[PDB]
């Protein structure tokens, strides 16, 4: 019940002849359920002890340091822009950080209200959060930005939070400030999801496996069949 | 055997009575024990669901059963519930999918929103929408059919949390606008005309587009207007009504059987029954789980009624980590469901509270001036935030003045 | 002062229940203040509470202002305050503003301003009288004259910016009202500076009553132009007052019994 | 009387300008007296031509119920008399009942019994001290004894029918004032007994003190019994009355002035 | 010449002012020197109608005398309306209908229409709903046309006498049923889906009903359903926005060309144009027409506004007959104009007139007791007869006390 | 325009060798109008003298006295009545006029308030107007029927108003009081209508003859495609 909301589950056919796994997840003999579908078919599903635990997945990386991927995005200068309630911010990857609004007069001009929050002149991976659940992330944090008032005219400095995502297109979750006029900046890209620490991160699945007893086929007689039915909108 | 249950369908079927709905049940209780297969499933649901026979969870669980090993899908359903919910036995995931999978393989309806569902919002296995698409559409066949016999049976929508003609032509000139009806089809102008019937209120629109958005015509497929399009069909099946016998069950001060026959439609993925049926457990007035499993059923109920669109459900997702309500106290996951509150749904409270713990420097690091700001901001968002943000804001300055003194 | 301090206690005992009841309710801090703003009695029991407070406040200012009370301005309080309260009741009910708790409280502040310029009228009609006088009183009563006219002057101009900026509203009847006691205080200095230029010569002057007398045709003339451009005016806008004709009548008899008097004499 | 005579005939003039004015629009009986009654300025001039008719009916009923007035009542109808005028007036538009032209019509007749109820008690003060009273004046006020008690009883039982089979309005707030002018009427009476008695003896009685302090105590205990009803009704039901405490200030102060020097005395 | 008509129509379509419009005008004015016959037609229509030209009645007579014999449609119609008006020219009804004839015949749609009405009321003519059937016709083909190219300008329908998506897709839907889109054609059930198109207020589906009703499909064929819903759709053309040239006349102060503007519109067979064609004349504001033939002028287009359902102008016409306006005074024929006034139409004054002409013995024999039935029932039909009838019935009652008295 | 609204008129187009009638509505050779159409199309169309005086349409009569029409209506007892908001009229041709009205109690009981109005144990026809028009009617008046305590304990009395109407089924156009309980009675018959005095009286229709000018045909050529086009619509 604790968190149970995060736990995978499948249901597997691999039918008479099946030897459970000893490699991944725990097993035992007496947590078996005899089953009996609408048609008398009888299986013999087992399950798996609900741990998962540890990080054994072998993790080996070989490739480039995390700090040269960001590197192609650097130097094309394809940055991006996010627009709020009121406001909007123009974060620029490898160069700065750019909050303005523009204030249209009536017909004829534009007023710009700009600001600059930063520009461009350890075995374990931290990580923050990201809605409540978990992400490593990669830092990138400056400073020198426009004097700050309430700080007695002290530059802004900026943090760059680098989370990975398979469809993103280099968009922002939110931007968001600790403290005044010092910001932080979340960036969505596609490039740190081939690093196996950096990775978006998902619970190993743990297998149902179902026996079927004599007098039941390798699968149920509504299973496949059904399945199959919504095949046709495949 | 087959005989009593005649004469408990005639007199419900006649009589809407509560004493001659009982009465009709004397017979039905009694054909269960002579083990006809029908008759159980009728008794099943009321000796588990209460409002009908009188509530005894251990009673239904045996008998449940032999429903499983004859085969019943209305069987094998409930008893996915029972282990799903750990409702009268100790709690297990692992074979609660097991038993929804047999329920949803032997006909059963309520077995396949339920895993549709887990499929959704990836509860128990992993979120994919295709599998998704394939459980909640065998719902909607099965309920549009009945709501063009019956004629789409309303029920309203109860949240306790908040309190304790011209249309339908339009569907078929939009049907046949997508198939051809004496002109040639055209997909791209048939969608905006099928689309404006939906907003009317009718939910047999509702259909019509996810299988729109289903095999790709007229607009691309995308999975999340695929199955969302689908949910709101299935949320209002003949067990949509069941939220009266619910709701009914907490105005008669029967609260242990408002938490049952909630926990049911929030197992089938609901909104208005998962924060109702976790406000229940929120206060303890629920019997049959302990008083050490109160409040972490109840957070696992607010967390789903909050990933679904709920203004209070994330608020109140915001104290049960700000307290320490079946958690270790965590002032800065408690900070984040504040915001979330904020940004998003623009819950007019979830500011004030943000101030708090940007005043009184609780999960992130203090900042005066940074507080000022989301009092402010709380005012402008309600009219009922100009009160308690002005008793807030003069003990704000007083703080920040008696600190200059000092200096 | 036992029955004061008994009535405050009894009040205050009032206010906590009604702040627990709703604590208990509601445990946190916003929909506990919300839950008091919405609830009917919980608002009157803190309607209660803050007109008690009020009435220290005044008690307070009256013992620092005024050495003792004479016991014969108590009366003319007492009936002069039940005019005004079923005035700005029926002023407040008649405009449809609706019940708001910070409207009410400014009501009360007009209220209060009025009972305070009442009892400068009567302490400068005993002053009239008074031979023996310290100069503790004149600072004192002074002091007041500043201070009320100071407090009128800024309402009128708040006011007036409103009716520029906003719209019509109460705002123009309060306004109006702090203008009518701006002369209050007006005609409370004109006879403060007569009765002083009495005392400080040990002879009696003759043209000070003539002055007096002029003063009052003069302000009684300034009071009904007031009440007759307020009548003209909403008559236009909004409704029928249905109030102020009250002090009105007073005002045109102010004006009869200073005009006709000097007609007579002179 | 020839000012009165003047205020009459200026009423009078405007209002055979406002209907001459209607008669040339609308050239028939019925749709000009339809733009009447819909017409603001049109419908003003006959309100006030309806307040004349009934100050110049009650000054008749006046001379013909009292011979003089002794000019110390005269003042004091007229403080009273506003209280009056205004706690109606606020009465009339808190309740929402919307400015109907026979439910006003309603409330003078309110306030014109209460002005008559407040110049019997008047008399009979002095006919305490009159040693000289003819027997005109001791049926012309027996009379308006009798006429008094009936209509509110009448007014009384066509408001308790009033409140059963319509239900909850402003029927309510009229048959319990008449309730009050009903207790007004029987504290006369007793007093008019007891005084009836002693001029008929040509020697004072001690016992009459006596049950004239009791009669005070009895009634004023009536009188707040039906005002603390009335309180607790409207909260109740509609809306907060913000009017009539006003005299219950004053009933209390009746119960106070006749229960408090009653355990004095006795 | 005819470049000088082009000048004038790029400044009226591409310049609303007021002035452009008369500026554009001075061409066209002297383009009518020139005899082009497109000219005229467009200041034949100014001259006589006003609030564009200077109004001159005289002046255009004799233009349009050449406009017939050229054999112009929009010159045959507008000399059958002066000789029906008597418009600046001895009254005759007996060629006013020949003009209108070849008006009609020369592919006019005003000419049609009036022509269509006076065989619906039966003015000038027989009643005949036959040939009120084939002339309204025309019009309604000549409208239904431009609507759905033009979208449906709405115009305000203003009475001086008073004051001085959703079903879009039914009417489709509802002509696949009539017609057959796929199905069977079933004229008994396509009927009612078709009928309840029209109470949206789209005139559309006013058209379709009118033909359903003609050749007798669906519903047998009813000469009174025929051309009412035809005549609904016939009132709404490109000529429906001149009410609002002759309104905007009325409120500019020139009421001599609020009366012309008007006058046709009361021809074309209006109820808001004839009440307040007549209200205008009823007050002699206008001073074309004589002071003579002010009332009977205004007493025949009272009477068509009284027989077309008009609450007012029943008792207005009762009025006319009470005094003696126009017509030798009869208290008899005044009588009958009140009470179908009172019956049908329910006006609450109509009954109270009803009461004076019952208690004072006018037209009938005089009887008290029946009187007071009509002051009563007044009362009772309106909140604002409370107050004259009471005033009404206290005099009533003074009657019936002082001859009490003198027995 | 002195009640113009009831003269008939209608075009008739007799050709080029026509004589206008010298019966029926007088003519002028001056009153004429030279027509043109839009395809040039010269007419002269002439119009009558609109007087349509006298009632010179040689009115003879040898059928039955106005009382024998009325006959079998009296004797087939087949008498219709009338609903109201409140009342309900039921005259009885030939026996009664009957006034009641249902009070239906709640559930069993049902009350009748009943009056009687009437029961039955000259050159010039006299006419009424009726909605301001001239029909000429038949009078049928009768008493005896239920004391009226207006009057003093009279009975009532009525007339019955027969007028002719061709799609008539026997209703009533209104029912009415000229006085205190004495009603009258309208009633709409089919038999009247034969009767030439007591028919519905139209007025004699003025004929517009036009001839057709030489160039010109005997119909104009935009004329006769329009009412075939109606009797193929019809
Ligand atoms: C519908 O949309 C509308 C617009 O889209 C919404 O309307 C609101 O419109 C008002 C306009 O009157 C906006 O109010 C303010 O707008 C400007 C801008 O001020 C904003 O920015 C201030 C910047 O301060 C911070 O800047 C940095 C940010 O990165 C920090 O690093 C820095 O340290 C500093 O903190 C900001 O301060 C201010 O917020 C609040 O500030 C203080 C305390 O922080 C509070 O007490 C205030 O109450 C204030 O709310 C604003 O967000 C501002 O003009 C400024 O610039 C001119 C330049 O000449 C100066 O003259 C002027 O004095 C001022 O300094 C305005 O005067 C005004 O204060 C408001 O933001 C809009 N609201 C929203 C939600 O967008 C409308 O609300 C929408 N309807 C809805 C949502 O229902
Ligand atoms: C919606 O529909 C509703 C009903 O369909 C409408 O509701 C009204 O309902 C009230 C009920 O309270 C009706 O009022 C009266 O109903 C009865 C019947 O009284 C009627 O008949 C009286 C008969 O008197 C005449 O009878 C003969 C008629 O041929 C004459 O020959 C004879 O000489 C005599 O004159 C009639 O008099 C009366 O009309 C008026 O009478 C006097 C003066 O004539 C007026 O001052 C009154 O104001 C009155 O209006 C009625 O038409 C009546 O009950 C009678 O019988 C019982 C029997 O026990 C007696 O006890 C009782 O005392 C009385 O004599 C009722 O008491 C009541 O008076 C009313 O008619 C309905 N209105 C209409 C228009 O139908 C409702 O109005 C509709 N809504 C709308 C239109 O918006
Ligand atoms: C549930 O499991 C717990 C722990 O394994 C065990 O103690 C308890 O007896 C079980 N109850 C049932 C009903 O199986
Ligand atoms: C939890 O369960 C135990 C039973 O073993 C019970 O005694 C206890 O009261 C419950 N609650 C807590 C807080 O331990
Ligand atoms: C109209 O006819 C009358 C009478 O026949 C005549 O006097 C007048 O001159 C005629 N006017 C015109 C313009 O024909
Ligand atoms: C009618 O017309 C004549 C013109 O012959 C005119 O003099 C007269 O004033 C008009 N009116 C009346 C009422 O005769």
């Amino acid at each position: 019940p604790q968190l149970s909301d995060d736990i995978p589950f499948r249901v597997n056919w691999p039918g008479t002849e099946f030897s459970l796994p000893t490699t991944g997840v725990l097993y035992k003999e007496d947590n078996y359920v005899i089953m009996t579908t609408a048609h008398k078919e009888k299986y013999k599903c087992i399950l798996p002890l609900v741990t998962s635990g540890d990080e054994e997945e072998e993790k080996d990386y070989k490739g480039p340091n995390p700090r040269e991927l960001l590197e192609p995005l650097f130097k094309q200068s394809s940055c991006s822009y996010r627009i709020e309630s009121y406001w909007t911010y123009e974060v620029c990857h490898g160069k700065h950080i750019r909050q303005y609004h523009e204030e249209k007069e009536t017909g004829q001009k534009i007023n710009i209200h700009e600001y600059y929050l930063g520009n461009m002149l350890s075995n374990e991976i931290p990580t923050k959060n990201i809605e409540g659940q978990m992400t490593p992330y990669y830092p990138v944090g400056m400073g020198n930005g426009t004097p700050c008032s309430l700080k007695q005219n002290r530059p802004r400095s900026s943090t760059v939070m680098y989370i990975c995502h398979p469809e993103s297109k280099h968009e922002i979750l939110s931007v968001a400030e600790v403290t005044t006029c010092e910001y932080e900046v979340v960036i969505l890209t596609p490039l740190l999801c081939s690093h196996p620490k950096y990775r978006f991160r998902a619970s190993p699945v743990n297998d149902i496996f179902c026996q079927s007893l004599p007098g039941s086929p390798f699968k149920p007689l509504t299973l496949r069949q059904l399945e199959q039915q919504e095949e046709i909108l495949r | 055997a087959e005989m009593m249950y005649q004469t408990g369908m005639k007199i419900l079927n006649g009589s809407n009575k509560k004493s001659q709905k009982r009465e009709a049940y004397r017979y039905l209780q009694k054909a269960a024990s002579m083990n006809h297969t029908k008759a159980l499933e009728r008794v099943s649901y009321a000796l588990l669901f209460g409002d009908y026979l009188p509530q005894n969870i251990q009673a239904a669980r045996e008998m449940f059963e032999k429903l499983t090993e004859e085969g019943s899908p209305k069987g094998q359903t409930a008893l996915g519930f029972l282990y799903a919910s750990g409702l009268g036995v100790n709690s297990s995931q692992a074979k609660a999918l097991v038993y929804y999978t047999f329920g949803a393989l032997g006909g059963n309806l309520i077995a396949h929103m339920v895993l549709g569902y887990r499929y959704w919002a990836g509860i128990g296995v992993l979120q994919s929408c295709e599998s998704a698409l394939t459980h909640y559409r065998l719902v909607a066949n099965h309920v549009a059919s009945d709501i063009s016999l019956t004629g789409g049976s309303v029920v309203q929508r109860i949240r306790l949390p908040d309190e304790v003609g011209w249309v339908d032509g339009q569907l078929q000139l939009g049907s046949m606008y997508y198939n051809g009806i004496g002109v040639k089809r055209d997909y791209k102008q048939a969608l905006k005309y099928f689309n404006l019937a939906s907003q009317g209120g009718h939910i047999l629109a509702f259909y019509n587009l996810a299988q729109m958005h289903a095999s790709g015509t007229g607009v691309m497929r995308s999975c999340h207007t695929a199955v969302e399009l689908f949910k709101n069909v299935c949320e209002r099946g003949r067990w949509s009504e069941r939220l009266m016998t619910a709701y009914n069950s907490y105005k008669d001060g029967d609260y242990n059987a408002a938490v049952i026959q909630y926990l049911l439609l929030a197992e089938q993925g609901y909104e208005v029954a998962q924060s109702n049926a976790a406000f229940i457990l929120d206060q303890r007035e629920a019997s049959i789980v302990g008083e050490n499993e109160t409040y972490p059923r109840a957070l696992l109920h607010w967390n789903r009624a909050a990933s679904q669109g709920y203004t209070v459900a994330r608020i109140k997702l915001g104290d049960y980590h700000f307290y320490g309500f079946g958690t270790d106290v965590d002032y800065e996951t408690a900070f984040i469901h504040y915001r979330l509150a904020s940004e998003q749904q623009h819950s007019a409270q979830a500011m004030f509270n943000l101030g708090y713990m940007h005043e009184k420097g609780l999960g992130i690091k203090q900042d005066i001036h940074l507080a000022k700001r989301f009092y402010d901001m709380a005012a402008e968002a309600s009219p009922d935030a100009q009160v308690p943000v002005f008793l807030a804001l003069c003990k704000l300055g007083v703080v920040y003045f008696l600190q200059y003194i000092r200096e | 002062m036992f029955r004061t301090a008994v009535m405050m206690a009894a009040s205050l005992a009032l206010t906590g229940a009604v702040v627990a009841h709703a604590y208990y309710l509601k445990h946190q801090f916003y929909p506990t203040v919300v839950y008091l703003t919405k609830s009917s009695p919980s608002m009157a029991v803190l309607y209660i509470q803050a007109f008690v407070l009020v009435f220290l406040l005044g008690k307070v200012m009256g013992k620092v202002f005024f050495g003792q009370l004479r016991a014969a301005e108590m009366e003319h309080l007492l009936e002069r305050s039940w005019y005004a309260v079923t005035e700005t009741c029926l002023a407040f009910t008649v405009f449809r503003d609706d019940f708001s708790p910070r409207f009410v409280a400014l009501f009360t502040l007009l209220l209060f301003l009025k009972c305070f310029h009442w009892l400068a009228e009567d302490r400068v009609d005993f002053m009239e009288r008074s031979p023996n006088i310290s100069w503790l009183f004149h600072c004192r009563i002074v002091s007041l004259m500043f201070l009320l006219g100071i407090l009128d002057f800024l309402f009128v101009s708040h006011a007036y910016h409103s009716i520029l900026t906003r719209g019509a509203s109460v705002q123009l009847v309060f306004g109006f009202e702090y203008a009518i006691l701006m002369t209050m205080v007006l005609t409370i200095f004109i006879k403060y500076v007569l009765h002083s230029v009495d005392l400080q010569s040990e002879n009696p002057w003759d043209n000070k009553a003539v002055y007096m007398l002029y003063t009052e045709l003069f302000t009684g003339f300034i009071k009904v132009l007031l009440y007759m451009a307020f009548m003209t005016i909403m008559i236009k806008v909004h409704t029928f007052p249905l109030f102020a004709i009250r002090p009105m009548y007073l005002a045109m008899r102010q004006f009869k019994k200073a005009v006709t008097d000097a007609i007579m004499s002179r």
